[PDB]
């Protein structure tokens, strides 16, 4: 019972909402968290899966698509399909398709923080951030060899070594790495992972904690990331079939590698009583390759409209005959970030001030070389009878196929003031943060560059009444910026995509029992949006406006010393509220009702002594299939379990033997499309053995 | 039976109704009668100048402003636009057309339904997706291409075909035109605007009298389908003329604006219209105060290059090959050199029809690669010749590469060779243009020049969205490279009966294009005393 208080107790102290060292009933904002007890419980495949039962969270939008950590998250998602995650409070700053992923094995904590937290975090999305932190090294002598084992061919073999040099454990390191190796469900599809984070940890005393953080991940085959219509996923076929959940639609040379060399540090000193200093820094040069065939619908999808393949099928024919694109894409993402901290501690009177007062520096190049196959420009896929041939990549015929070559520059330098003042139990968090966020980006097959040079401010306002038997009610306003990427019909960027919210809500995080209730309700707003022109142009404009109001409920309440119940529940009114052609409109992959619900059985009496028989089952409501709403994906209930049964009744103390079954009931379900040529298979089912030796 | 000239009208040329440059006057009501109730009867119309020059018509003339763009963004969008205007003449080097004098307006303004009339086509077309490559779905919905490229297919009942009767093409006899206007320069290759009409709008064409104007705009009310529109309109060939919201706001990024027409110099003052006894049948001529024809009134008939090369790698202007007032041949104006200018003579009181006429139909696709010329057809058959150009198809305004074929072929890296129209439907008018030509023996006479400017426009000067660079290396800095070329027909003659047709191209800053022949059904008679 590991995560009985962890999920409960050790899950209580977080340090993303509010950057400082703060319980989560401290912070007036949902906040959740998920300790790597609980990533050692669930076992999941990503970040994505570990946030299964957090609310507010999409985490299953591509389906068994594992390529990135893309979060839905309060219905909102960053710039293009964008990731938005922060790995030690500094931000996983990728561009276009290089986007930093962690693997969840590799990270001690996952703290997803809701709604605009830009106050401390810069540019993010209004929706919210995940904050991964990394498995800091411990002083206690751990050494942990995980071995996963499971269908589609998924062979995981990871080790956790951690100790301490010295017998004062002044010099303590962690050296944990994995390696897996698994067939994507998508037939033809292969996904590996070699992932390395050499960790040291300094301590000369218990006032400063400076820990080197490295991260190094090498993905040969990072997987499936094509796209599927719905006219075979959602809709059945016209000759009344659907098409199968290991469907893969790219070429039978499908590539798709990823590499990760990420080296920082956590530097934490405490001067005095009064006053503390921070600071964290990464360095991440992140390289993918790609060279990937994905549909775009099958031929009788209003976006193939022409697209001469199409044209010359038969009329009744192209309904079936899935017309694809290629893209072959090739990066190098030096990303740099710097958070440097001041907190000070100091009291007026009887109010009691934390004032973290800090700088923060991002900087991020990303050079592209791309080469984009745009429509009639790969053979159409006949869904009824496919055939996988080599499509060779370097074809590239300017016809149907054109280069995007670019130098995505980026650099941000944030300054922000918080001060958490605690009077009595009316504690008033805040903030506000001014940044200075850069933008360039160098065409290089044209020459041209555009700049664009912000300077926004964010403030977040929050006031929580910490009543004694523990229910603590907030409200908050918060806001958000986050530069657009788009240039309109003048050649110049947009103003950033704004985002504000009134989040009101109670956290039951009692001191005495172990249950970390909360719920929210907020009007989370992104102003300055950017919708189709008015006129007859295809570019984009500012003063669009998505509205999202939800309601969030977690429960992680830990009723017996076997039982454990982690649940959750999200109603996601996201709207279109000023829009050209989406106005009144759902915003597409945007289920309106998500549930979810894990219980545990840990037994400790009797023969079956060990046993952790847990299922859990994941709702997630219909959800608008494109951003018109033309349909509608259905909604699914994915049922998790777990047989996990440790050998310390055994004798080898730690190490426990489990067997995780996702999607128990193997449902053939459409994960969520964000157009009608663009949809995601669910996961089917999937036992994986997982035996982590703490040998 | 010898070719002798019954009547001869002259007349001034007036200045009035705003005309500006445009030396016009209403035909005589014979010659009107003769010129579109009587196609089939061989008129030669002289041109007399302030100078004393005078000049026969002899072949037609063409002027484009193609505009094309391409830019996209594999994220967010693509954008395409085809704007072309094509201006065509009566004749090789000067600006002569037809119009009828009941059109409200001034002179440039009434020529909006008669010939030299700036025949703008446009095609917008584009998509919100990712990779969407819509901006080459205006080039397949405005051009009647079989395929040589990659993309979409439009078919001819869903796009626009533009009737053959709302395109005046100079020498067209089933209108009615009771004035012509002759112009000292070329044809107006008036470059302006880069795209077709915009949906969400009324479609009309502001900035010029336009005429004519035939839209199609495709604007699913699905966000995600490939919006595009296409327009053609007959509008004022001394003004820029553009679609309702989709002007052209003279940027860096989209090459210059400007009605193009190199001046030669000379000033028209007299029209005077010889009235051969030449009927033409169909497969050549038969014959019907009074002169008659030799070659002491001495008239410039056309020019003689030794080769087709005019080596000038840009907008070749061919000199017009006058006659003083003292009988002797010469040239005005023109870029090319090297020219020979040959001269009729027609004096009032004797050379007769050789029997045996030749005719051919100048079809097919030339692609060209740079300046150089091709064999482009021949005809089976001293050196006086009568030629008809008739267009028995409404593909001369096709003629001539880059922007009137489709300028999203030039990606493919491969000979296209592909029969890409302008989609105008039918051919219900009658087009024919006769003129008496000598045709030194291997010297090249040409008789069809379609010099236009071009730019392959940019729209955006940002790095979000890549230009397509259709007939250029690149595009660096996206930035409009205007392009050149005076694709002209030569006719020669070999020496044995057999006129063979030779195109040069002269481009500059284009890397090719595709010279769709104009369907010429050229039917040549040898007349020698
Ligand atoms: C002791 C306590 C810690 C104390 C820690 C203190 C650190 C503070 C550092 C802050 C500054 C910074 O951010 O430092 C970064 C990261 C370095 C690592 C940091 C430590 C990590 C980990 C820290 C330690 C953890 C414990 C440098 C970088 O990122 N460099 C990458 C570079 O791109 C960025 C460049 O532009 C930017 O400005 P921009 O122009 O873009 O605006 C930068 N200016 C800034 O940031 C200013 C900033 O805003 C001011 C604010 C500062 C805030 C500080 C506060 C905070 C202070 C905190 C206290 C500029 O930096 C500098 O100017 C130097 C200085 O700043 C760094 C020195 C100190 C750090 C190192 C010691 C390390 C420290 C000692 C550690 C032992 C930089 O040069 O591209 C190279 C490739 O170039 C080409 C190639 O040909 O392919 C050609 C190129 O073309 C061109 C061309 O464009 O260049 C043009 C052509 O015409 C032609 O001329 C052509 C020519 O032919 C070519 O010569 O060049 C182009 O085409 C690209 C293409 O884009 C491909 O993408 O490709 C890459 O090579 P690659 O990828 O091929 O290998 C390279 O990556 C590699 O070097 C990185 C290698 O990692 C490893 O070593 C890490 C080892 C760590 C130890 C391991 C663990 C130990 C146990």
């Amino acid at each position: 019972s590991a995560w009985g208080p962890a999920a409960t107790i050790a899950a209580r102290q977080s340090a993303t909402g509010t950057k400082t060292d703060t319980p989560i009933q401290k912070v007036p904002q949902s906040i959740s968290v998920v300790t790597a007890e609980e990533m050692a419980l669930h076992q999941p495949k990503s970040v994505k899966e570990a946030l299964s039962y957090t609310p507010g969270v999409s985490v299953g939008t591509r389906g068994a698509s594992n390529t990135y950590d893309h979060l839905i998250i309060r219905g909102f998602a960053a710039e293009g399909q964008s990731q938005n995650n922060y790995l030690n409070g500094l931000k996983l700053q990728g561009n276009f398709y290089n986007d930093a992923v962690i693997d969840p094995y590799m990270l001690e904590r996952a703290e997803i923080m809701r709604g605009p937290v830009s106050v401390l975090y810069g540019k993010s999305s209004p929706g919210g951030l995940l904050n991964m932190v990394s498995k800091r090294p411990t002083t206690e002598p751990l050494k942990e060899v995980q071995f996963k084992a499971g269908t589609d061919s998924l062979f995981q073999t990871g080790f956790d070594f951690s100790d301490s040099l010295d017998d004062d454990g002044v010099y303590s390191y962690r050296l944990t790495g994995l390696a897996r190796s698994a067939n994507a469900q998508q037939k033809g599809s292969e996904e590996q992972r070699y992932a390395i984070a050499p960790a040291f940890t300094w301590r000369p005393d218990d006032k400063t904690n400076f820990t080197f953080l490295s991260y190094f991940q090498n993905e040969p085959e990072t997987g499936y990331y094509g796209w599927l219509p719905k006219e075979g996923t959602v809709e059945p076929l016209p000759n009344g079939k659907r098409l199968p959940t290991d469907f893969n639609e790219g070429a039978k040379n499908n590539t798709y590698s990823r590499n990760e060399k990420m080296v920082g540090y956590s530097f934490d000193h405490e001067f005095n009583d009064t006053f503390t200093v921070r600071q964290n820094l990464r360095f991440a040069e992140n390289k993918t390759s790609q060279n990937s065939v994905y549909g775009y619908g099958v031929c009788s999808d209003p976006a193939n409209a022409y697209s001469k393949q199409c044209a010359a099928l038969a009329p009744a024919d192209k309904g079936h005959y899935l017309a694809r694109k290629y893209v072959v894409d090739d990066e190098k993402l030096q990303n740099f970030s710097v958070d440097t901290q001041l907190q000070s501690k100091f009291a007026t009177g009887d109010i009691d001030h934390t004032l973290l007062t800090g700088v923060d520096f991002m900087r991020m190049r990303n050079d592209i070389n791309a080469w984009f196959g745009y429509d009639d420009s790969v053979p159409l896929l006949n869904l009824y009878n496919p055939v996988n041939t080599d499509f060779d990549f370097n074809a590239k015929d300017p016809a149907n196929s054109g280069p995007y070559r670019i130098l995505n520059k980026q650099k941000q330098t944030g300054v922000y003031v918080q001060d958490q003042a605690q009077w009595d139990k009316v504690l008033v968090t805040l903030g506000g943060r001014y940044d200075w966020a850069d933008q360039e980006s160098l065409n290089r097959v044209a020459g041209t560059t555009d700049k664009r040079d912000d300077k926004q401010f964010t403030w977040r306002g929050g006031v929580n009444y910490l009543f004694d038997n523990g229910v603590t009610p907030y409200f908050s306003y918060s806001e958000s910026f986050e530069p657009s990427s788009q240039v309109g019909k003048d050649g110049n960027i947009f103003a950033p995509s704004k985002g504000k919210q009134y989040e009101v809500g109670v956290k039951y995080v009692p001191e005495d029992r172990p249950i970390v209730v909360t719920g929210a309700v907020y009007n989370l707003t992104k102003t300055n949006n950017l919708m189709a022109d008015p006129e007859g142009s295809f570019f984009s404009v500012e003063g669009g406006e998505i509205r999202a109001r939800g309601v969030e409920i977690e429960a992680k309440a830990a009723l017996s010393a076997s039982v454990n119940v982690v649940g959750s529940y999200t109603y996601t009114d996201a709207e279109y509220t000023t829009d050209t052609t989406y106005k009144g409109n759902t915003p597409a992959q945007v289920p309106k009702h998500m549930a979810s619900l894990w219980a545990d059985y840990t037994f400790f009496d009797g023969p079956l002594s060990g046993l952790t028989l847990g299922t859990g089952g994941r709702y997630t409501g219909s959800s608008y299939g494109d951003p018109a709403n033309s349909f509608k994906v259905g909604s699914y209930t994915v049922v998790d379990a777990l047989v996990r049964y440790d050998l310390a009744r055994v004798g080898m103390a730690g190490s426990n033997v489990a067997l995780h079954v996702n999607n128990l009931f193997d449902r053939e379900y459409v994960a969520s499309c964000f157009n009608t040529y663009g949809c995601f298979w669910g996961a089917e089912r999937q036992v994986v053995a997982t035996a982590t030796f703490r040998f | 039976s010898h070719v002798i000239i019954t009547e001869t009208h002259s007349t001034g040329l007036r200045l009035d109704q705003g005309a500006g440059d445009y030396y016009w006057s209403e035909m005589p009501s014979r010659v009107t009668q003769l010129h579109n109730n009587d196609p089939n009867r061989v008129v030669l119309t002289e041109i007399e100048f302030s100078d004393g020059s005078r000049h026969m018509l002899s072949g037609m003339s063409m002027g484009v402003g193609a505009k094309a763009y391409g830019i996209i963004n594999p994220q967010i969008m693509s954008q395409g636009g085809l704007k072309t205007q094509i201006t065509a003449s009566a004749d090789l080097s000067l600006d002569v057309g037809y119009f009828n004098t009941g059109t409200s307006g001034t002179i440039p303004q009434k020529l909006r339904d008669g010939t030299g009339c700036q025949h703008m086509f446009g095609a917008f077309s584009g998509r919100r997706g990712f990779a969407s490559s819509a901006m080459y779905l205006g080039g397949a919905a405005l051009y009647k291409s079989a395929w040589s490229g990659s993309g979409y297919v439009v078919a001819d009942a869903g796009t626009l075909t533009i009737p053959s009767d709302y395109v005046r093409h100079p020498g067209a006899r089933n209108f009615g035109f009771n004035a012509i206007y002759v112009r000292g320069r070329s044809c107006n290759r008036v470059l302006y605007g880069m795209e077709g009409p915009n949906y969400t709008t009324g479609g009309a064409v502001q900035g010029a009298s336009s005429s004519g104007a035939l839209n199609f705009t495709y604007n699913p009310s699905n966000p995600e389908s490939p919006k595009y529109s296409v327009g053609f309109a007959r509008a004022d060939p001394t003004n820029y003329a553009y679609w309702e919201s989709m002007g052209d706001p003279n940027d860096s990024a989209n090459g210059p604006i400007g009605i193009y027409s190199e001046h030669l110099g000379i000033y028209p003052s007299k029209i005077t219209w010889y009235v051969t006894n030449l009927v033409y049948n169909g497969s050549g001529y038969n014959i019907d105060s009074w002169k008659f024809i030799n070659f002491f009134r001495d008239v410039g008939c056309n020019l003689s290059k030794d080769s087709p090369s005019t080596g000038i790698s840009g907008i070749a202007t061919f000199g017009l090959p006058t006659t003083e007032s003292n009988n002797a041949p010469s040239i005005k104006g023109g870029n090319v050199g090297g020219l020979h200018a040959n001269v009729v003579s027609i004096y009032n009181f004797p050379l007769r029809l050789l029997g045996g006429s030749g005719s051919t139909i100048l079809s097919g696709n030339i692609v060209f690669q740079g300046n150089g010329s091709v064999h482009v057809g021949t005809v089976g058959l001293n050196g006086a010749i009568v030629c008809t150009m008739e267009f028995i198809d409404d593909t001369w305004l096709s003629a001539g590469g880059i922007g009137c074929f489709n300028p999203t072929e030039m990606l493919s890296q491969g000979a296209e060779y592909g029969d890409s129209r302008f989609r105008i439907g039918g051919n219900t008018i009658n087009k024919k243009l006769h003129q008496i030509l000598s045709l030194p023996a291997g010297e090249y006479v040409p008789f069809f020049t379609i010099k236009g400017t071009v730019v392959n426009a940019c729209k955006l000067q940002a790095a979000a969205y890549n230009p397509t660079p259709y007939w250029v290396s690149g595009l660096p800095g996206s930035v409009g490279q205007t392009g050149y070329y005076t694709l002209t027909y030569y006719m020669r003659n070999d020496g044995n009966n057999n006129i063979s047709i030779w195109l040069d191209s002269s481009m500059s800053n284009i890397i090719g294009m595709k010279a769709c022949l104009p369907n010429i059904k050229l039917i040549i008679q040898r007349l020698t005393h």
